[PDB]
């Protein structure tokens, strides 16, 4: 199999990615032809946040975080059945049997996760409520 | 195909690492994890479709079909596989990213001129490419609707002469064009039928219902092929 | 600025106009003059067009840059700043951006060339086709602006034709028109604190020797104010620059701590020493390769010029005002192009100053 | 002109004048990028695009999820060109001289009529004769979601 | 203070550090280098830890955001995501408009009120023409009455289709959005045709109205009326099943009864809340006591409850709209009192007296009896009402507006504790916060 | 300084006036109604009205550091 | 257990999205009807005799300035956007000889 | 409904000393925050001027006898506070402040127009 077409393609596509820069860099009028008041480096405020208007100056959930961490064993249990998928058929059953136990310890991680409700943002913090109760004498 | 979006998802989530204005720096621990979360059931859709054929190569895939496209077997796999192309884009209804409303432009808030273009260039090039994929691996690829019509309309030209096959390129690339231009439409048609969905309940929804479904077919049907002796080979 | 530029209310020109001021000096009041700022759309012109509409003195501001020129109009009421298209290859507009004024200053000047003006037909035939037909167009008073070194005999093209377009503005106007010849004027986004910012400032050697004394741009803007408003200024002649001696060279180097930028100034490219013949050959290069005003030949003569003060002329002292002096008003034009902020007073200034030149 | 050469040498400045986190995360992908690529022609296409789906899409960006948790706060020219010099002279990682100066082919054969992948081999191994090496990893796997869990949450 | 800030366990007494080469102080002033001589546990709940107090991330919702149909600063404190508090700055679309009020007569400061709600604007002048006619003690004639009813109506469709559909806009959905919009061009079209204007219909004066409704408006009210029920369908279609729209607002923004009363949340934001108070039927004014219509009540106080009970005006003001089609009368539309009222045009240029009562109008003005009140009418917001002292004078001495949109505001912090960036979004849109109102 | 307050209750409306000078404080009726915080932050800045055990009271109206109290 | 719908009714609506696609229909009716869209300035839309707009003085038909100097519209002005200066003219009419409209003054208000 | 930062409720008092044990104690609060006054509001000048003109305005008061005054001078002395600490002020308003600025002769009024 030949790849010197695709490697053209990258090649191109390499090129396209500094025309894509400069195009704009050799097409926009001078600061001096619009308005003079500025390079966009002294220009200070137009070279800033956008706050919506009015100047002003990351604590994540922990829920957050497990998404993200759990994201990583849960990948590379989908990238190892790639062996399984362009051998299924000379593997028989034997090499089905295993990949279904391979699954099966992995669902039991899949359960543990299910019942603590890791992944649940929760509230903890607010959304209480009480019971006005008199305390007569 | 799937090594070279995994690097689309790092150029999207550097955008907002590199500044400091809170709204465009805020739309980056969100998007991490969208597309982190929706990279998993969109890995998982592709994977089952490459089982089913046992070839990991595109042609092969097309190929497979033509007997019977894998709309009609794996029918839930196109819903799945459709849901996750809109987060992976960040389209509406997953638009949390970019919400106007939430956080204006998202990382594009601080985007303009030449960095805007190429960046919302990106976004309507993987629009047009995962309704394309769509197509190739649920409707079929560049297989004709009919097999008739197609046989019909290509005899009017001669095989030995090089019309025969610009006619041909032009009517397998008009399949393939129908078929994704539908999709193309849907992207747009969701957008203006669906709310968009709140980004809490957007992350529970890949795991605590796409995930399980995405497992269970998978253990699915190798089970119903082995029963049948219907193991997959490449021809 | 103040609460009124004026000290009298009534105020007679030349030529026989009673102009009598309305109001107590704000935006709605009046002073009965009309000013016409040429160049006001140029770095000094902007200054000078705010602090004259800002009383009420209405301004015809002659522009050629379409864009350039609506920023002017936020400093004037209504019907105060009035604009007049213009081209210095056109009479009829110049003839009419000084028909109904009482005031003509003149800020056109260029030390670059390009390839429809050249230095001679900016410096020498505008200035000199203004003051002739502002004379004809019975104007009062005249106020001109020219470099620092004006001096027809020097070598460098732009003090060879800025000492040249004094004398053709007295020899067209008349022996009452005044003279301004401001040091470089440093202000945010000026050109001066500019190229001391830059940082891949090419041949910096050979072009930071030069020395000069800096001098505040609202001063020379607030100094052109006392002159047009004053009537015994007429046909005299005006040094302004400030006390400090100050070189390039400790400026480029003193700026350079307040922007906090080891191995990065040298790989960076802050630093880019070169051998005169090559910035000659290069700066020849863009004269005609550019479609922009690059640092070019004549630019380079003058940084081998220090600044010369015609001790035979007038300061600040004859306006009553005070020089300000860089040390205090560096930092605040540095802002832009700059935990706890930094903040350098006079004396954080001045001691870095110490820092540059100790070995 | 091998131009792998001077990728590294880019990446070789780079790593000796990071400061903050931001450059350190880039290093990362400034090595897997070279890495894969080296991979790609030459030696193997099936690992290059291995790592690009396991490391670049699933270990690097963790690395900027984190970092945007953790913190973002807070030489000179002559010895960083001298060291990156001296660094650069001596790149034989073996000194087996007739080993590394002299070439070799191998002969085909057309005795394997099932010509298939090398995923397809590895596949048939690893699910048949190495199926303990398959079952620790998900055991592996499945200790590392419990383990996750009990470091981080919080109740 | 304000920069920075510093037992479960038995206090054990240890005493006597020794190592077996000597004991600790013979060794004390070299353990400053021996890392395993720390005696300062870094586990000790009493371990001091100075550490700065770094404020609390605050977003700046300012007003160029699309959520800010006004001029907001929406200032939130949060942890993490959840909210902490919120302090909205208001006061950016404040222009004085009770000051100015005071150095104008009766009828100029009428446009001043078509400005506060820009979209509820004939009942915004309803509520000022109802508080000077109480003080004036003067009737508007039955026509009037049902023309203030019929546009007063009108007006409560404009407002719900401008807040209704801006609040699903914000959530996500943009069709309905421009659905509804259409139907507010046709609506329009009936405050232009009957007073000159779009939006800023002076039409609603103490006394009634400005000018006889023109030949053929009623035939045009029915037949939009006709077919508006289908378009309030489509916009339930796309909406109220939606599950994705019941995940953005069933639960969200949630109000006890309780807690509405005390923050004096009226309108909608208080039958959402289960309480079954209507201003039209507590003091009905202006032909409301003649047509017959229901209300509908909340249980969840969460704004899915306050959509259906919008989604509900909308059907009753179609059932009250009708009637008013029907039960119209003949007479006339003002006061029939012309030292209040400027006579006709016609009888003014042949009528002595006539001239002189236009000129007076025009000029100086009509006198209103000393005294006060305060006039509360059904807004489409809520409630609002105005505190009108008059002088006997032509010119009202004080006139306080209560905008709903302003007392809704002061509970968002209330309502808005324990919630996301995203459900905040919900909850502004779910009070119907036009600014013109709150910073009146 | 005028209060009008609604009973839902017996569908009823009451005012209730109480006069005040530039310097005397008026009580606070946001102990017990939680509306008044906000009309309450209206009045001082459109009159100056010192009110005596409000949890915080600023300018909601006017600008920051506007000098004078409007309505006067 | 008092849910009227069985257990695979309520999952089948939850898996196929039965709502979001019949939302999805009623979207796509509105692909095949007439959009609203008027393409101004080629076309306008509707206008009535009471409109308010541009202010313009009159005459009468023999020419004649209708205005005779009243000052009623400068006292009634909500904004105050007329300024009216008048004196007898030069036969005698009551006219005026200086009226302003401050047009960025004026709410466009009728009175 | 919880109140914002740096917040204090609003209470009259009754004594005369108690008041200037409040007044001296807000009198450090803005000593202490005038650097960070500075560098949050980016101002031209070093904190040592905003120590500097933080005080004149506390003895601009200081010799009010009347009990009433001295509490709403207060009261309003707290609000000012805390606006200057939220970042609630714009940068304009606060260069402002601090960069406002002998009477002319008889006769040089007279010339000008005087008041
Ligand atoms: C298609 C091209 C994509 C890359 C475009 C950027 C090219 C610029 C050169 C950087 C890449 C070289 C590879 C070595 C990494 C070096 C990263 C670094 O040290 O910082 C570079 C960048 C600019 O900062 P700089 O001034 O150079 O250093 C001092 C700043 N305090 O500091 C920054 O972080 C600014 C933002 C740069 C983010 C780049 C992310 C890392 C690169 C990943 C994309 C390219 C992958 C590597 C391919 C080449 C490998 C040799
Ligand atoms: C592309 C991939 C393939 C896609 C197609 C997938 C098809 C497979 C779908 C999996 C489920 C199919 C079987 C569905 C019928 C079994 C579930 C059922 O019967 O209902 C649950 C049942 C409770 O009965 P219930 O419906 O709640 O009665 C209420 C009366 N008012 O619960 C029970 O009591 C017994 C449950 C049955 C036990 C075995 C399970
Ligand atoms: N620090 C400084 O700036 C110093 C400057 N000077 C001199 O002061 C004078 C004013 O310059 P400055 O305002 O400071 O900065 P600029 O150089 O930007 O001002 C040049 C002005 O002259 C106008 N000009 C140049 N050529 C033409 C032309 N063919 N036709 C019409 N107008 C023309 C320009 O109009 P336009 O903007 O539309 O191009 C511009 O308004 C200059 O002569 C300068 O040499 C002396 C000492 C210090
Ligand atoms: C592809 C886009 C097609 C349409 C846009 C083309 C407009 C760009 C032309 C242009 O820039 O022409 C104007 C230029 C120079 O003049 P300037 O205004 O300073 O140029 C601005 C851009 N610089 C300063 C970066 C060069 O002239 C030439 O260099 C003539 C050759
Ligand atoms: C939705 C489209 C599904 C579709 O077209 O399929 C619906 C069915 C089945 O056809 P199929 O097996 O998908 O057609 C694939 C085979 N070809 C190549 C002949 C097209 O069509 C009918 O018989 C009607
Ligand atoms: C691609 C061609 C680039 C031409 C640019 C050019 O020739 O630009 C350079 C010259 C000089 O004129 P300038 O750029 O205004 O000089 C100002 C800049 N200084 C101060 C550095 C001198 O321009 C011309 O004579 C343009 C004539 C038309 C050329 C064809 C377009
Ligand atoms: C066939 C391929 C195209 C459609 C694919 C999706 C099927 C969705 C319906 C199944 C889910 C479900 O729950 O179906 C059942 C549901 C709800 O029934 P109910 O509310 O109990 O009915 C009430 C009682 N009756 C049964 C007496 C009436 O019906 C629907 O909402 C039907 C929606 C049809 C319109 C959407 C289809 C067109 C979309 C675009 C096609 C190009
Ligand atoms: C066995 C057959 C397998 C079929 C596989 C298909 C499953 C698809 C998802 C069904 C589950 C679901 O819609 O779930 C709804 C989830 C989470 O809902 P929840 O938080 O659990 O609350 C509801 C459930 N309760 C009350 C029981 C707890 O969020 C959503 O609204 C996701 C809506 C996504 C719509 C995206 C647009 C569609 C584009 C494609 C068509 C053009
Ligand atoms: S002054 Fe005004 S109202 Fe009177 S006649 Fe003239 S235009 Fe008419
Ligand atoms: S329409 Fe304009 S000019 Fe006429 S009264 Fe009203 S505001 Fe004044």
């Amino acid at each position: 199999m030949l790849q010197d077409l695709f490697n053209n393609y990258v090649i191109l596509v390499g090129i396209l990615g500094l025309i894509f820069l400069g195009v704009n860099y050799f097409i926009v009028e001078s600061p001096r032809m619009d308005e003079n008041n500025g390079n966009i480096s002294d220009y200070i405020e137009k070279s800033g946040p956008f706050e919506c208007g009015f100047s002003s100056f990351n604590p994540i959930p922990i829920a957050f975080i497990l998404v993200a961490l759990l994201f990583l064993p849960f990948d590379l249990e989908v990238s190892s059945m790639l062996p399984y998928i362009v051998s299924i058929y000379s593997v028989g059953i034997y090499g089905l049997i295993i990949f279904i136990l391979f699954l099966l310890i992995l669902i039991v991680g899949f359960i543990y996760e299910f019942n603590t409700k890791s992944l649940s943002i929760t509230t903890i913090l607010h959304k209480k409520n009480k019971a006005l109760v008199k305390n007569l004498y | 195909l799937l090594a070279s979006g995994s690097i689309g998802v790092f150029g999207t989530v550097i955008v907002g690492w590199m500044s400091n204005s809170k709204y465009t720096v805020l739309a980056t621990v969100r998007t991490t994890a969208q597309l982190i979360s929706y990279e998993l059931v969109l890995t998982t859709v592709v994977f089952i479709i490459a089982l089913i054929v046992s070839s990991l190569n595109i042609n092969v895939i097309i190929e497979s079909q033509y007997n019977i496209w894998y709309i009609i077997p794996f029918f839930p796999l196109c819903l799945i596989f459709f849901i996750s192309a809109l987060a992976e884009t960040a389209r509406p209804p997953f638009d949390n990213v970019e919400a106007e409303s939430e956080l204006v432009s998202g990382h594009m808030t601080e985007l303009s001129a030449s960095p805007f273009v190429i960046f919302f260039l990106s976004e309507y090039c993987s629009m047009v490419l995962m309704s394309t994929l769509t197509a190739i691996f649920f409707f079929g690829g560049y297989l004709p609707f009919s097999n008739t019509i197609h046989h019909l309309i290509l005899n009017l030209f001669d095989q030995h002469s090089i019309y025969y096959f610009i006619i041909e390129g032009i009517l397998l690339s008009g399949y393939l064009a129908i078929k994704a231009n539908f999709f193309m439409f849907s992207f747009v048609w969701i957008r203006a039928a669906a709310p968009r969905l709140r980004y809490d309940l957007l992350i529970l929804f890949c795991w605590y219902v796409l995930l399980p479904i995405v497992f269970a077919i998978v253990v699915f049907a190798p089970g119903i092929l082995y029963c049948f002796d219907a193991l997959p080979v490449i021809i | 600025v103040s609460t009124f530029p004026l000290k009298s209310d009534i105020n007679i020109t030349k030529s026989g106009k009673t102009l009598l001021s309305v109001g107590q000096g704000g935006r709605s009041s009046r002073t009965g003059f009309t000013a016409t700022v040429f160049g006001g759309t140029g770095f000094l012109g902007r200054v000078v067009v705010s602090k004259l509409a800002k009383h009420g003195t209405n301004v015809v501001v002659p522009f050629r840059n379409d864009r350039a020129r609506r920023q002017l109009k936020v400093n004037g009421d209504l019907g105060v700043v009035n604009f007049v298209e213009f081209d210095i290859r056109n009479l009829k507009s110049i003839e009419d951006s000084v028909k109904y004024s009482d005031i003509v200053i003149n800020l056109i000047g260029t030390e670059h060339f390009s390839k429809n003006f050249s230095i001679e037909d900016v410096n020498i035939g505008a200035a000199e086709r203004i003051a002739k037909a502002a004379k004809e167009a019975g104007v009062s008073r005249l106020i001109h602006v020219s470099s620092y070194n004006a001096n027809p005999s020097s070598s460098s093209d732009f003090y060879a034709t800025k000492g040249i377009g004094e004398q053709v503005v007295r020899d067209n106007f008349g022996p009452d028109a005044t003279i301004v010849r401001p040091a470089p004027m440093y202000f945010r986004n000026s050109p001066f604190l500019n190229e001391l910012l830059q940082i891949k400032a090419l041949g910096g050697n050979v072009i930071f020797k030069k020395e000069v004394y800096p001098v505040h741009a609202l001063q020379v803007g607030e100094a052109i104010e006392r002159i047009a408003f004053d009537d015994a200024t007429a046909g005299q002649t005006y040094e302004l620059f400030g006390k400090e001696r100050y070189s390039k060279k400790e400026l480029r180097e003193m700026i350079k701590h307040i922007i906090h930028i080891g191995y990065y100034p040298y790989s960076a490219g802050f630093y880019l020493p070169a051998p005169e013949p090559f910035l000659y050959a290069f700066a020849l290069i863009r004269q005609y390769i550019s479609s922009q005003p690059r640092f070019n030949v004549d630019q380079l003569k003058r940084s081998h010029i220090n600044q010369e003060i015609d001790q035979s002329a007038k300061t600040f002292t004859d306006l009553g005002m005070v020089p300000d002096e860089l040390s205090e008003y560096l930092y605040r034009y540095v802002k832009p192009h700059i935990q706890n902020r930094t903040v350098y007073s006079k004396e954080d200034i001045e001691k870095l100053r110490d820092y540059v030149n100790t070995p | 002109m091998n131009l792998e050469i001077l990728d590294l040498s880019i990446l070789g400045f780079y790593s000796l004048i990071s400061s903050n986190s931001f450059e350190s995360i880039a290093i990362l992908v400034a090595t897997i990028m070279p890495v894969i690529t080296e991979l790609w022609y030459n030696y193997s296409q099936l690992f290059a695009l291995l790592y690009t789906l396991i490391y670049v899409g699933a270990v690097v960006i963790l690395f900027v999820f984190i970092l945007s948790v953790i913190n973002e706060k807070e030489s000179g020219l002559f010895i960083l060109i001298l060291v990156l010099l001296l660094d650069d002279l001596d790149d034989n990682e073996s000194n087996d001289n007739d080993y590394n100066n002299v070439y070799i082919t191998d002969y085909a054969d057309w005795f394997n009529n099932y010509n298939e992948s090398d995923l397809s081999v590895i596949g048939n191994l690893l699910f048949t004769e190495y199926a303990l090496l398959l079952l620790i990893i998900s055991f592996i796997l499945l200790m590392s979601i419990i383990g996750l869990i009990l470091i981080v949450k919080k109740d | 203070n304000d920069f920075y800030d510093v037992n479960d366990f038995f206090p054990v007494q240890v005493d006597g550090i020794e190592s077996s080469l000597g004991k600790y102080e013979e060794f004390a002033k070299d353990a400053h280098e021996w890392e395993s001589w720390n005696l300062q546990n870094e586990d000790h709940p009493e371990y001091p830890v100075k550490r700065t107090k770094i404020r609390h991330f605050t977003l700046n919702f300012g007003p160029q955001h699309p959520a800010a149909h006004g001029v907001l600063r929406l200032i939130l404190e949060l942890h993490g995501e959840e909210i902490l508090r919120s302090d909205p700055h208001v006061g950016l679309l404040h222009r004085g408009t009770e000051k100015l009020i005071e150095s104008k007569t009766y009828m100029q400061a009428l446009p001043y009120f078509d400005r506060l709600d820009y979209v509820s604007m004939m009942t915004n002048e309803q509520v000022f023409s109802l508080a000077v006619e109480k003080l004036l003690n003067l009737e508007v004639p039955e026509r009037g009455q049902y023309i203030r009813t019929l546009f007063g109506e009108i007006t409560r469709v404009l407002n719900h289709l401008m807040s209704v559909l801006s609040h699903a806009m914000d959530v996500g959905a943009l069709t309905p959005f421009l659905w509804g919009f259409e139907e507010r061009e046709k609506l329009m079209e009936f405050y232009e045709r009957v007073s000159g204007a779009r939006l800023h219909s002076a039409y609603v004066r103490p006394g009634g109205v400005s000018q006889d409704l023109p030949a053929g408006l009623l035939d045009d009210i029915y037949m939009w009326a006709t077919q508006f029920g289908d378009r309030l369908d489509e916009t339930e279609e796309l909406l109220t099943d939606s599950r994705i729209w019941k995940q953005r607002t069933i639960g969200i923004g949630e109000v006890t009864a309780e807690d509405a009363l005390n923050y004096g949340l009226s309108g909608v934001m208080l039958r959402g809340s289960g309480v079954p108070f209507d201003i039209r039927k507590s003091q009905p004014y202006d032909a409301y006591d003649k047509v017959d219509f229901d209300i509908a009540v909340g249980t969840k106080g969460d704004c899915y409850d306050r959509y259906l009970i919008r989604m509900t005006e909308f059907r009753q003001s179609l059932r009250i709209i009708e009637q008013c089609c029907n039960q119209m009368p003949p007479g006339p539309v003002k006061v029939e009192d012309f030292k209040v009222a400027p006579p006709p045009r016609a009888l003014m240029k042949e009528d002595m007296e006539a001239l002189i009562h236009h000129f007076l109008l025009y000029t100086k003005g009509y006198a209103v009896p000393a005294g006060e009140t305060y006039t509360a009418i059904e807004a489409p917001k809520g409630e609002m009402a105005v505190y009108v002292v008059s002088d006997g004078s032509e010119r009202p001495y004080r006139c306080k507006i209560r905008a709903p949109g302003f007392a809704h505001l002061g509970a968002f912090d209330h309502i808005a504790r324990g919630h996301f960036l995203p459900d905040a979004v919900a909850i502004i849109g779910t009070m119907d916060l036009v600014f013109g109102e709150v910073d009146r | 300084v005028v209060y009008n307050l609604l009973s839902v209750r017996h569908n009823s409306r009451i005012r209730i006036k109480t006069y005040a000078s530039e310097v005397s404080p008026v009580p606070s009726v946001v102990p017990l109604f939680q509306g008044a915080n906000w009309f309450e932050r209206e009045t001082y800045d459109l009159f100056g009205i010192f009110f005596e055990g409000h949890p915080d009271l600023r300018r909601i109206m006017t600008d920051y550091g506007f000098q004078g109290h409007p309505l006067r | 257990e008092e849910s009227s719908e069985s257990a695979l009714s309520k999952a089948t609506k939850w898996y196929l999205l039965s709502e979001i696609f019949r939302g999805l229909y009623i979207t796509l009716e509105m692909y095949f009807r007439a959009p609203y869209t008027i393409y101004y300035p080629f076309e306008k839309g509707p206008v009535s005799p009471r409109f308010r707009g541009e202010h313009a003085l009159r005459r009468y038909p023999s020419g004649e300035e209708r205005c005779i100097a009243c000052k009623l519209c400068e006292a009634v002005c909500p904004a105050q956007a007329i300024t009216i200066e008048a004196e007898e003219r030069i036969d005698g009419s009551r006219r005026t000889y200086k009226y302003d409209i401050d047009m960025t003054k004026c709410i466009y208000c009728g009175y | 409904t919880n109140p914002t930062a740096f917040a204090q409720t609003t209470r009259y008092v009754k004594d005369s000393t108690e008041m200037r044990t409040l007044v001296l104690n807000l009198y450090r609060r803005y000593l202490r925050h005038s650097r960070g006054f500075v560098n949050n509001y980016n101002l031209d000048i070093p904190a040592s001027q905003v120590r500097t003109k933080i005080r004149q305005e506390f003895e601009r008061q200081r010799f009010v006898k009347d009990l009433p005054l001295k509490n709403v001078l207060y009261m309003k002395a707290q609000m000012e506070f805390q606006e200057l600490v939220n970042f609630w002020k714009q940068q304009c308003h606060v260069m402002q402040y601090f960069e406002s600025i002998k009477g002319d002769s008889f006769v040089q009024k007279f010339l000008k127009g005087a008041q």
